[PDB]
């Protein structure tokens, strides 16, 4: 049956975040748990991931850093926390990071 | 020892009401091509707690009520009648085994409109009073068909006892010989609890416009408890489950699943159709539901005589 | 001491409850109301933040002024604002509500909704995108989070 | 015995919840509000339609009270008489509904 | 229950657009026409551009005309989506509002890709259009229009054959043809009474 | 996707399973490992009171059989 | 050239009559609507995870205003006052004087972000590409006075967003 | 004091009757009558009449006093010494009667009443496998043919009469 | 008479169904052969005690024991 593929994909989602601690961390921070290819990261610590199999809009995302310019951003993430060189890539204005 | 039974009846009702609010929000979201709350907690599991605390620290309206007595008394009656309509429900053993539990439920449901009447009269707004009068008229007019349908269904049971209703459906479901009564009963219970497409008070003043946020939450919680109770009653009436006297958990799990499916069908109904007009639902009741209910009542009186299938009195 | 810790934790609890269940009312005046409707669309999904769609004025928390506030409409806006229960917040959407916008020098347009009601968050744009109004709502949530009501009550 | 204990428990839980819902924001000291229906001071217009549907409900409720003991009454030995009386009662219900129907009783609230 | 008199009091959004137009030039007065009907932006821009081009005795190039007609039809799709879904939302059906507002967001993406603004494009100007279409836009337009037939079919499935929906609309607001003509009605209000009139067919533009 | 409504439905299902299970367990515990006896008519109540009087413990669920007769 | 919506006569034979009456009594089209809403339940929703996921945009997007510089440190604005002349909302105030080395530079350049309608006429009336409408849109403020930009704020915005504004201009300048 | 439960309920019944019979306002009279009807249904239930008490709840309170309060809401537009005076004096005669009953365990006003608890009059036997009141009510379709006929005709005639007199023509 | 039924079944099917169900309910119990079974099932239910009769000497029909052959029989109920 084809439910086992879905359960196995959920288990690789648990394992791909480096264990249950990282899984719970990303679940309670980003409200999402799916894994994608790490496109890169910037000077402040934001990590940019992509997944081209998702539909247009979810195929690029950013996990924000926990400390930017001396401010604790573990729960207080901001949309204006992305530097411009990655701001152009994240908003799908270009194909090149 | 009995107070433990009372408490374990009445506290999960409030818990199920709060999670019914969460489930309805999420199911409507996923049915409208979006998501429900998933930010406040893991898949929105903390949304009812936050919403309850916010509503219980909100500023009161402090109205110029004509009567503070019935202004107090209307949520009292609403909550008491929402909680007291669970005690003869067999799960598979009722908390209070009543010989006439069905008619006791009918009496409580008929008594439930005084909350609407007193909430409408206590508020000084005349448009609120007019909305309350219209809601009361719709409620009693659907009480009529509730009573006729229940009377005609009970002729296959033989008594008013709710526990015998499991014994009757030991062979087959009661929706097989009484499906038109089942459809009319479902629509009448949908219009009984003031739900879409019959929730006219949300369409263009409610009966509780001047009520504070806390008492408004109490009224809404009573309404949701009424919804869950009615769906459990419908499941017991028409979709009776297999009850092993040595394992009651089988019946508990089975009717829990069926009643949850019926309540999800309520939420499914509420997001598919436009609302009725007032005269349109009055036409649907007095000119469509009532004659067929009377015809099926005569049919279900005269049928067990001609089939030699009178159910036992005891 | 113990009392400061207790009031700090209680303040965090009540601020979490208030900021995570913001029920908005929307003044559907002009273009910016169509953009508000587009933020309530499936793509941005205002409901998933605990922010319901079109709550009643008698039970809402945040009031959104999306459009132009004319002279014929301002007393009605003040009357609606006065009936809201506390804690009440106001978000100004678009240039017409911010400072008048295109019709600033008109004879029948109030130059900003801050001349009638107190305003907490100003969302710039004409119209500001659904992303921008969502950012303004989340910034309002951040503003509610860092409130210090119980600490102020304890210190006074 | 247990029933009135449960009734008292439900009543006191409801009144406890209502008391906490009322008097807890009373401990807040928010503000004092002056506040100086679409109709301003119009009298409630008396409508014969709502009274008519109320009285029709009351009369049908009375004939429902008459119809209620049918499950017990079906166990009688005199089955022909009980069947005839039951059919006559529901036929009188139908006739009253038809008389309300034909003489425009169910009009504008159909 | 029966309405005897209806008095619609308006003027709550009278901004005074015409005086401000009189105080500015034509290019400055174009966004005033952008903001007049805030669900039919490019149609109002096209009407203003057509009037100014008529007074200027000039005509736009053919590609600008085809772009104008294509975006006028996209604007018509946006307006009809908004009108039907808000009508159903006011009556009480709420699912098609979200269902078609997703496609509305897609059309807004087309507007933003061609002009830089989602709603008030200020794109159609006297003399043609401000900027050419970027490469790869018409493929996305083709895909969207390819799926929009099924979107209309699903809205029609939810709304048209429902008895509750048609009970609110079958005999409501019947207008005779002569009264529709005398009261100054136009468009769908004229066409619903049987009057065969259409400005794109009788007095055509570009 | 759609399977995220399932935690809320599961919590509701637990809260609806709780009262029936608690009622059945309380009835079985309080009545000596048997069902709560139904007394809808006065004959069944008379049997109840006779069994309570014959128990010798003033307790209607302590049922004595052939060990009592001579 | 025209078509007749809703001019279909109903058939009066027994087949059509019984079909319509069965549809009335058994509620067929209501089941159709229920079933299709159920089918729409089991689809993946179109919701993106803001702020971790952003909606798509274009290099022509008109957001926050900025003042650019030449690739030598010198600012591009030469105080020609075309942007304040073309501004349909009169949101731009410009005052100029010759500076120390005799260059024609502004001494005051204010843009009222509460008057501006974000129409992009200023960035297309500029002969030197000095004023631009950058791609930033998340700049909501808690105060009215924070939305009254002077020259220093706009120059800081340009220095902040140059690495994106220059790329957008490079991508779009062949369409102008 | 638990053996006097029906007596205490009767005291509450007559006290509610004094309260609503003072006529403070029609809506408050309706509320007092609803409370008195509930207490009287409690009296009937404690006497053994489950069906008749549930008829009182279903028809008198849930079906008819709703109509009374519904008509009261359509008149008597929303916003004394006499009301308080008669309430006080009715409470005084009621409690004087209670004291004279319980002090001497006998009383005479018009008939002679006894002050013992009302559990004494009950029957010491069982009814078998049925309830007596349910069989008595159920005999309406088998024995009360004439009663059914006259009651149904009176109900239909009442429908006709109400439709006749509210028309105005 | 024939087209009237078709017209009223095309126009008000709910009333046609109601009247048809009513007619079935009022003419079927007088036509079914199982009504007598309901009669003698209801009359053969032993609610109260079968009080014995004092044996004067002439009752051949009345049994002296429940298992005696004479007396009423419910084999028809056991088979049906
Ligand atoms: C509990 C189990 C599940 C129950 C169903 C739950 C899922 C389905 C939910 C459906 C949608 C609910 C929301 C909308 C509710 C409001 C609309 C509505 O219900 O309207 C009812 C509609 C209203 O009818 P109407 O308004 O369309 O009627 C037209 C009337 N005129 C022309 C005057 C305007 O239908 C009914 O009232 C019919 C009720 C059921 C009838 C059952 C008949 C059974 C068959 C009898 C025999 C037929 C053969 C002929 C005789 C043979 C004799 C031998
Ligand atoms: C279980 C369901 C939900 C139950 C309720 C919610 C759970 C939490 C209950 C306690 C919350 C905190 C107290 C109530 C809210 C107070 C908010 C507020 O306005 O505070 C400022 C107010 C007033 O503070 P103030 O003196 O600054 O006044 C501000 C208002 N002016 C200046 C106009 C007068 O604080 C209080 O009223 C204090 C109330 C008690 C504080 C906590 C005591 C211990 C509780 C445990
Ligand atoms: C219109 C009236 C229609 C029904 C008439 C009675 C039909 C019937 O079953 O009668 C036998 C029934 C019952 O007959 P029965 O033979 O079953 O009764 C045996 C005796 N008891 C009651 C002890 C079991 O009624 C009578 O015999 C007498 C009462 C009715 C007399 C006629 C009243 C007509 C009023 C017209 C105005
Ligand atoms: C019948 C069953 C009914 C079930 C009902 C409830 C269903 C949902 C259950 C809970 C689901 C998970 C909730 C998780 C909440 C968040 C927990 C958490 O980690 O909070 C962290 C937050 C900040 O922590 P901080 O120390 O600041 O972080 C810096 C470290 N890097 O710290 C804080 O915010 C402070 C601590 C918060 C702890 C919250 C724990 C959960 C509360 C749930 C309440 C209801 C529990 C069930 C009640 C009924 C059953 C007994
Ligand atoms: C004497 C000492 C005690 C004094 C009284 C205090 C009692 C305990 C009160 C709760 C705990 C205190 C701390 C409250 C939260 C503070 C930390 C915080 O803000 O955490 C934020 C975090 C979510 O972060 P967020 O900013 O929402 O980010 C969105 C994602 N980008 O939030 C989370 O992860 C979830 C936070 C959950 C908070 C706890 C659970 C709710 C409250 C449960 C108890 C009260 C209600 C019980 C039920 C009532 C009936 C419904
Ligand atoms: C504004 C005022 C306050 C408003 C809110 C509170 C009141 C309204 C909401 C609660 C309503 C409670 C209704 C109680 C009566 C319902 C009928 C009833 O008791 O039925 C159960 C049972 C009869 O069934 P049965 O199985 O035959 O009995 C056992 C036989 N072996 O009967 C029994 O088991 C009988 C048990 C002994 C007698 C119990 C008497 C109860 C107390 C009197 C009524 C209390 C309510 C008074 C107020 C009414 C509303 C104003
Ligand atoms: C004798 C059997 C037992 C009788 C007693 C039990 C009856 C049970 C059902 C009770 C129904 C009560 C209400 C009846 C009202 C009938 C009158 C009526 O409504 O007439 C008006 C209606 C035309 O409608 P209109 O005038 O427009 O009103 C607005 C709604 N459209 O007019 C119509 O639609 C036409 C209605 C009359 C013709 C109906 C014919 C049905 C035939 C079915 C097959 C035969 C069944 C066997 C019985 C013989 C019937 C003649
Ligand atoms: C003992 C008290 C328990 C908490 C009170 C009941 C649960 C809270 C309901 C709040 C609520 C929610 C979540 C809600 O989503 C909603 O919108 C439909 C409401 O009505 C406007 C509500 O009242
Ligand atoms: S700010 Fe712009 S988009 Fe918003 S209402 Fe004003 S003119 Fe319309
Ligand atoms: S975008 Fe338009 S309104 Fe804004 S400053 Fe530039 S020219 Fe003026
Ligand atoms: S148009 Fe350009 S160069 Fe001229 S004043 Fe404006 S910003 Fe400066």
């Amino acid at each position: 049956m084809e439910l086992l593929q879905v359960l196995k994909r959920g288990l690789q989602q648990v394992s791909g975040h480096g264990g249950l601690r990282g899984y719970l961390r990303v679940l309670f921070r980003a409200n999402d748990v799916r894994v994608g290819t790490l496109v890169g990261e910037d000077k402040y610590g934001n990590k940019y991931y992509e997944d081209n199999k998702q539909f247009f809009g979810r195929h690029r995302w950013v996990i924000y850093t926990t400390e930017m310019n001396g401010k604790n951003t573990f729960w207080d993430v901001d949309g204006s926390m992305v530097p411009p060189e990655w701001h152009r890539w994240l908003h799908c204005m270009t194909d090149d990071p | 020892m009995f107070m433990i039974n009372v408490l374990t009846l009445i506290i999960p009702i409030l818990l199920a009401v709060a999670f019914l609010t969460l489930v309805e929000r999420k199911v409507l979201g996923y049915m409208q091509f979006r998501k429900g709350p998933n930010v406040v907690g893991p898949y929105g599991l903390l949304q009812p707690i936050a919403d309850a605390i916010k509503l219980f620290i909100k500023e009161p309206l402090r109205p110029a009520t004509s009567s503070i007595s019935m202004f107090i008394l209307a949520p009292i009656l609403a909550l008491t009648l929402a909680l007291t309509m669970w005690i003869p429900l067999p799960m598979p053993y009722p908390l209070i085994n009543m010989n006439l539990g069905v008619l006791f439920m009918l009496a409580m449901s008929s008594l439930a409109v005084y909350s609407i009447l007193w909430s409408g009269w206590a508020s000084n707004s005349k448009y609120a009073l007019i909305g309350a009068l219209r809601a009361v008229a719709q409620t009693i007019s659907y009480e009529v068909t509730l009573a006729i349908i229940l009377l005609s269904v009970l002729l296959m049971n033989g008594s008013f006892t709710l526990s015998t209703l499991i014994i009757t459906q030991e062979q087959v479901w009661l929706i097989f010989p009484a499906w038109p009564l089942a459809m009319m009963w479902f629509i009448s219970t949908l219009a009984e609890t003031n739900r879409a497409p019959f929730d006219l008070t949300e369409g263009e003043s409610g009966f509780n416009v001047e009520y504070a946020a806390g008492p408004f939450a109490l009224f809404f919680m009573a309404e949701y408890a009424n919804i869950i109770m009615m769906n459990i009653f419908t499941t017991t009436l028409f979709l009776g489950a297999f009850h092993n006297p040595y394992m009651p958990e089988l019946y508990t799990i089975n009717f829990t699943i069926k009643s949850l499916l019926l309540s999800i069908t309520f939420l499914w109904i509420r997001a598919s159709y436009p609302r009725f007009r007032y005269d349109q639902l009055m036409h649907l009741l007095w000119k469509n539901f009532l004659p067929l209910t009377l015809a099926l009542c005569m049919w279900h009186v005269s049928l067990p005589i001609l089939l030699s299938s009178i159910p036992p009195q005891t | 001491s113990r009392g400061e810790y207790v009031v700090a934790k209680l303040d965090d609890l009540i601020n979490w409850a208030r900021r995570s269940s913001l029920w908005p009312m929307t003044f559907g005046l002009a273009c910016c109301a169509v953009e508000m409707m587009h933020m309530a669309a499936p793509r941005y999904d205002m409901d998933r933040f605990g922010v319901v769609f079109r709550a009643s004025p008698r039970q809402s928390d945040v009031m959104i002024v999306a459009g132009t506030l004319t002279n014929k409409m301002a007393p009605a806006l003040r009357k609606v604002y006065d009936q809201m229960p506390e804690p009440r917040y106001v978000v100004s959407m678009g240039s017409c509500a911010n400072g008048g916008g295109y019709y600033h020098y008109s004879y029948s347009v109030v130059r900003g909704c801050d001349r009638i009601v107190p305003v907490d968050i100003y969302v710039p744009g004409c119209p500001p995108t659904a992303e921008a109004l969502l950012y303004g709502i989340l910034q309002l949530q951040k503003k509610i989070k860092r409130e210090k009501r119980l600490r102020i009550w304890y210190r006074r | 015995m247990n029933l009135m204990i449960t009734l008292l428990t439900n009543f006191t839980l409801a009144t406890l919840l209502v008391t906490i819902a009322f008097w807890l924001p009373q401990l807040n000291v928010y503000s004092e509000k002056t506040s100086p229906d679409p109709m301003g001071s119009a009298r409630l217009p008396f409508s014969m339609k709502f009274f008519l549907v109320a009285i029709t409900f009351l009369l049908f409720d009375l004939e429902i009270a008459l119809l209620l003991p049918l499950p017990w009454a079906s166990q009688t030995t005199n089955l022909n008489t009980m069947l005839t009386m039951a059919l006559l009662l529901i036929f009188l219900l139908a006739v009253s509904l038809a008389y309300e129907w034909t003489q425009k009783g169910l009009e504008w609230t159909e | 229950e029966m309405v005897r008199k209806c008095d619609p009091h308006i003027g709550l959004l009278h901004r005074g657009t015409e005086k401000l137009i009189e105080y500015k030039t034509y290019l400055q007065a174009l966004p005033y026409f952008d903001r007049l009907d805030y669900v039919s932006m490019m149609c109002n821009e096209q009407a203003y551009s057509l009037a100014v081009e008529k007074l200027l005795n000039i005509q736009p190039p053919p590609r600008a005309q085809w772009i104008r007609v294509l975006f006028g039809e996209i604007t018509r799709l946006l307006n009809h989506i908004m009108a039907v879904t808000t009508h159903a939302l006011d009556i009480g059906a709420m699912t098609p509002f979200f269902w078609m507002f997703e496609e509305r967001e897609k059309m807004f993406e087309f507007y933003e890709r061609v002009s830089g603004a989602r709603m008030h494009a200020a794109y159609v100007r006297p003399g043609g259009v401000h900027q050419d279409l970027p490469l790869g836009l018409m493929d996305d337009i083709y895909e969207f229009s390819k799926n929009f037939s099924l979107r209309i079919d699903e809205l029609e499935e939810m709304l048209t054959n429902n008895r509750i929906w048609r009970n609110r609309t079958v005999d409501i607001g019947v207008v005779t043809a002569e009264d529709a003509l005398n009261y100054g009605f136009s468009g769908v209000m004229l066409r619903g009474s049987g009057i065969q009139w259409d400005l794109r067919k009788t007095q055509p533009y570009d | 996707m759609w399977f995220e409504v399932l935690p809320g439905i599961a919590v509701m299902g637990v809260c609806l399973f709780i009262p029936g299970m608690a009622t059945a367990r309380i009835h079985r515990f309080s009545n000596g490992g048997r069902e709560k006896r139904v007394a809808h008519y006065s004959y069944q109540w008379y049997l109840m009171e006779r069994d309570r009087r014959v128990s010798g413990v003033n307790r209607y669920y302590v049922s004595k059989g052939l060990e009592n007769i001579d | 050239t025209y078509k007749y919506v809703n001019l279909r006569e109903p058939s009066m034979d027994m087949k059509s009559v019984t079909d319509r009456a069965a549809q009335t009594l058994l509620w067929t089209e209501l089941i159709r609507g229920l079933g299709m809403t159920l089918s729409y339940l089991f689809r993946e929703p179109a919701t993106i995870n803001y702020p971790f996921e952003k909606g798509p945009l274009s290099p022509r997007f008109r957001g926050e205003h900025a003042l650019r510089r030449y690739p030598s440190g010198e600012e591009r604005c030469i105080a020609c006052k075309l942007c304040e002349a073309v501004c349909p909302a009169q949101a731009i105030t410009i005052e100029a004087e010759p500076r120390a080395d005799g260059s024609r530079r502004t001494t005051r350049y204010d843009i009222d972000m509460t008057k501006c309608i974000y129409c992009g006429f200023c960035q297309e009336a500029c002969p030197v590409d000095a004023i631009v409408e950058g791609p930033n849109f998340e700049f909501s403020t808690e105060t009215h006075e924070e939305l009254l930009y002077n020259k220093e704020k706009l120059l800081n915005n340009g220095d902040k967003w140059e690495a994106e504004i220059a790329a957008n201009i490079q991508a779009d300048y062949l369409y102008r | 004091m638990m053996t006097y439960i029906v007596f205490i309920l009767s005291i509450i019944f007559v006290m509610g009757f004094v309260g609503f019979s003072s006529k403070p306002s029609p809506i408050y009279g309706g509320l007092g009558l609803i409370v008195s009807g509930g207490v009287g249904c409690g009296i009937v239930l404690n006497f053994g009449g489950s069906f008749l008490g549930l008829m009182v709840f279903l028809i008198y309170l849930g079906g008819m006093m709703v109509v009374f309060g519904y008509t009261t809401a359509m008149a008597t537009e929303q916003y004394n010494k006499v009301v308080l005076g008669t309430f006080i004096t009715g409470l005084l005669m009621e409690f004087l009667m209670v004291y004279y009953v319980l002090k001497d365990k006998e009383v005479e006003i018009v008939f002679k009443f006894n002050g013992m608890g009302d559990w004494v009059i009950y029957d010491t036997g069982d009814s078998g496998f049925f309830s007596e009141e349910a069989m008595g009510i159920a005999a309406l379709y088998s024995y009360g043919t004439w009663l059914v006929i006259v009651t149904g005709w009176s109900l239909l005639i009442g429908v006709v009469v109400i439709m006749e007199i509210t028309r105005g023509n | 008479v024939a087209a009237f039924l078709k017209n009223v079944w095309a126009k008000e099917p709910v009333l046609v169904a109601s009247f048809a169900i009513a007619g079935l309910a009022v003419i079927l119990p007088t036509l079914s052969p199982y009504t007598k079974y309901s009669l003698m099932i209801n009359r053969a239910t032993p609610y109260n005690y079968p009080v014995p009769l004092r044996d004067d000497g002439n009752m051949p029909d009345v049994p002296s024991h429940p298992q005696d052959p004479q007396g009423p029989s419910l084999e028809w109920l056991k088979r049906l």
